[PDB]
């Protein structure tokens, strides 16, 4: 990228990743016909690319009669009595959208292993590879939160969509790798809602680790975020939601992850590339990646207990600074609630399915939770939020059956 | 280059072991491993230029059997940067 004509081609690519909006969308309203490069893989396939006002969420003009304005398939007029479809099934209904503010473990971050273990490697290890690279190596599609697709308990949005099929397409997982509290502002700018045109909207901020992940280069103590700039980071973030959230939404502060599970579980246990000579656990990938300061997390994944302490120490202390903000700070257009990281719950769940605890990670970068374990983090959630507080899912719609047999699948995703 | 290091005991990992299940030599792997790539993103093509273009030249730097954290130093893929440890991802002999 040093050689003058190519660098200028380089700095390019990099603008449009650190956007984390579609390449691919005419109209510049954030939604794409097109899957990878941040398209509808991560939000709502749009269902109109040349027409801006025509995206997932949005409340319909003139209740859809003419056209489907928000892209969930309900549209038209029922010749019977002349009463647009879209209200006679969706009216009243309160429908919303699922947002993800989140980090590679809400982008569903995750290396083949079929890409590193010769043992089964065959002509089909390599066919996911370019979508894998154009989504960052991220997977939102089959996540916790927005997955929409066959699972490799089933996501966020498939629930919200089976509670209201009105719902259909109103996803957007907004997440990026190294997202924390101190880079969140750039993500809410590459969010989509209008507060007075579209749907209210569930929103869940989940950085669950980065904010005490960093320091690759020196005491990571002294570069993780402290209480006090989360707690500003965090209300500056919420304060810019408030106004592009449409009243009615709901906000979920997640906690941070109980990291230190990667260590206890993962140390003696052999990493892909090490499976066929029993020559590398996920002590020496630690080390390597560590020793090269390009450990993803350097607190968390190291031999020393102490580092590994203080790491969780401050996470506790990160997550009660959220858990402070949900309890004292009043946003007009949203509701505010915390939530603690579900890790105990998702164990034992995994468990008395048969798991073992192992098999909830990653397995080539030992770090981040994988597919199943997501989808567990995500059935905890539901459960929770419609035990304590049910309004924020919404009722069943009693129309979803009429929707599907007018509608069927409402033109699929 | 840290990066470069990593990108390379990945890459060197995935050769040596594939010609070892194979009781191959590396230029056998790397051919295979190419064979492997989807045809897009002229990815396979790309790998086969680079294999047959520089691979030989890259073996003949080796006299002995090495692992990929060898291999990547001698490349100058892993350099032991000025006041940081020596960072291998293998078991060191002895
Ligand atoms: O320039 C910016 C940097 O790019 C940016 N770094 C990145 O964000 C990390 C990227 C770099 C990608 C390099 C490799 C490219 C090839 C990928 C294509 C795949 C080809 C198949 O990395 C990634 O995000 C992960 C890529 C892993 C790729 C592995 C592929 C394996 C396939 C095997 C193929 C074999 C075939 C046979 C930098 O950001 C700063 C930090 O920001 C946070 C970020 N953290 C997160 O992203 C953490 C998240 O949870 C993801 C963790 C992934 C861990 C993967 C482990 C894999 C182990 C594999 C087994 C051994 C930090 O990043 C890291 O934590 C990622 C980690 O370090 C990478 C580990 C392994 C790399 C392997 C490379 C393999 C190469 C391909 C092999 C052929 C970031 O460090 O920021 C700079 C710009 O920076 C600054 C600025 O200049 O302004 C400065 C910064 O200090 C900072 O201040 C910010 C400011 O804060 C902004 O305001 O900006
Ligand atoms: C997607 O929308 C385009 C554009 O819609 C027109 O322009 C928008 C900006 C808005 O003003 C809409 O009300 C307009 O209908 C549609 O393309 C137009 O379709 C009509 C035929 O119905 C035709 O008169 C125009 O020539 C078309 N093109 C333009 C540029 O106006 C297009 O049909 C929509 N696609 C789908 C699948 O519905
Ligand atoms: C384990 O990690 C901790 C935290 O990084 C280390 O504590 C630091 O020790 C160095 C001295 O070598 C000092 O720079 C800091 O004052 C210490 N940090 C804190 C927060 O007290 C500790 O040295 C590590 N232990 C081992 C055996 O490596
Ligand atoms: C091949 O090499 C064998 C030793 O390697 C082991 O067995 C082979 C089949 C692979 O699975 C490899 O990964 C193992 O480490 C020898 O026993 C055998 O004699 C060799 N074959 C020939 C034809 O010489
Ligand atoms: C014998 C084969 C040698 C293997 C070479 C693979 C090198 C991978 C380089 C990784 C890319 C680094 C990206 C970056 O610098 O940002
Ligand atoms: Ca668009
Ligand atoms: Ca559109
Ligand atoms: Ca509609």
């Amino acid at each position: 990228c040093s050689l003058p004509f190519l660098a200028k081609i380089c700095q390019k690519i990099k603008l449009a990743i650190k956007n984390s909006v579609p390449i691919k969308d005419v109209d510049s309203d954030k939604y794409s016909i097109f899957p990878t490069l941040r398209g509808y893989h991560w939000r709502g396939r749009d269902c109109n690319d040349s027409d801006k006002t025509v995206y997932p969420g949005r409340r319909p003009d003139n209740w859809d009669a003419h056209r489907d304005s928000n892209c969930n398939g309900i549209w038209g007029v029922d010749p019977k009595d002349g009463i647009p479809y879209e209200k006679k099934f969706c009216e009243g209904s309160q429908p919303r959208g699922i947002i993800l503010l989140g980090d590679a473990a809400g982008a569903h971050f995750h290396i083949p292993p079929e890409w590193l273990t010769v043992s089964q490697m065959s002509v089909n290890s390599f066919l996911n590879l370019p979508t894998a690279v154009t989504n960052e190596l991220d997977w939102p599609q089959l996540s916790g939160t927005t997955g929409f697709l066959d699972s490799a308990e089933n996501s966020i949005y498939l629930r919200l969509r089976k509670r209201n099929r009105c719902n259909h397409r109103d996803y957007q997982n907004i997440s990026k790798n190294g997202a924390s509290s101190r880079n969140v502002k750039s993500l809410i700018e590459s969010l989509s809602r209008n507060q007075l045109l579209d749907h209210p909207a569930i929103v869940i901020y989940a950085m669950i680790g980065n904010d005490v992940c960093n320091g690759r280069k020196t005491d990571p103590v002294s570069a993780m975020t402290t209480p006090e700039q989360l707690y500003a980071n965090v209300l500056k973030m919420l304060e810019a939601l408030n106004s592009h959230l449409p009243t009615g939404s709901h906000v979920i502060l997640y906690g941070l992850a109980h990291g230190a599970f990667l260590w206890d579980t993962l140390h003696s246990r052999y990493h892909p590339l090490g499976q066929l000579n029993k020559d590398v656990t996920y002590t020496q990938l630690y080390s390597f990646l560590g020793c090269l300061q390009v450990s993803p997390c350097p607190g968390w994944m190291s031999a020393n207990e102490t580092l590994r302490a203080l790491t969780s120490e401050r996470a506790q202390q990160l997550s009660e600074t959220l858990r402070k903000i949900a309890a004292s700070k009043k946003f007009t257009n949203f509701n505010l609630f915390y939530l603690d990281f579900a890790f105990q719950e998702v164990v034992e769940e995994w468990q008395k399915m048969g798991g073992q605890p192992w098999e909830l990670i990653e397995a080539v970068d030992g770090f981040h939770p994988n597919e199943v374990a997501l989808l567990l983090f995500a059935d905890q959630l539901w459960e929770k939020v419609q035990r304590q507080w049910p309004d924020v899912l919404g009722k069943e719609n009693p129309f979803n059956p009429q929707i599907e047999e007018v509608f069927g699948d409402q033109g699929g995703h | 280059d840290h990066y470069t290091c990593v990108g390379c005991v990945l890459v060197v990992s995935v050769i040596e072991q594939l010609a070892q299940v194979h009781n191959s030599t590396v230029q056998a792997s790397m051919e295979r491993l190419c064979s492997y790539l989807p045809e897009e993103w002229v990815l396979k093509t790309a790998c086969y230029m680079m294999v047959h273009v520089f691979g030989a030249d890259i073996i003949k730097l080796f006299d002995k059997d090495v692992n990929a954290d060898v291999v990547c130093h001698t490349l100058e893929f892993c350099k032991q940067e000025p006041g940081q440890p020596l960072c291998h991802l293998y078991p060191l002999p002895k």
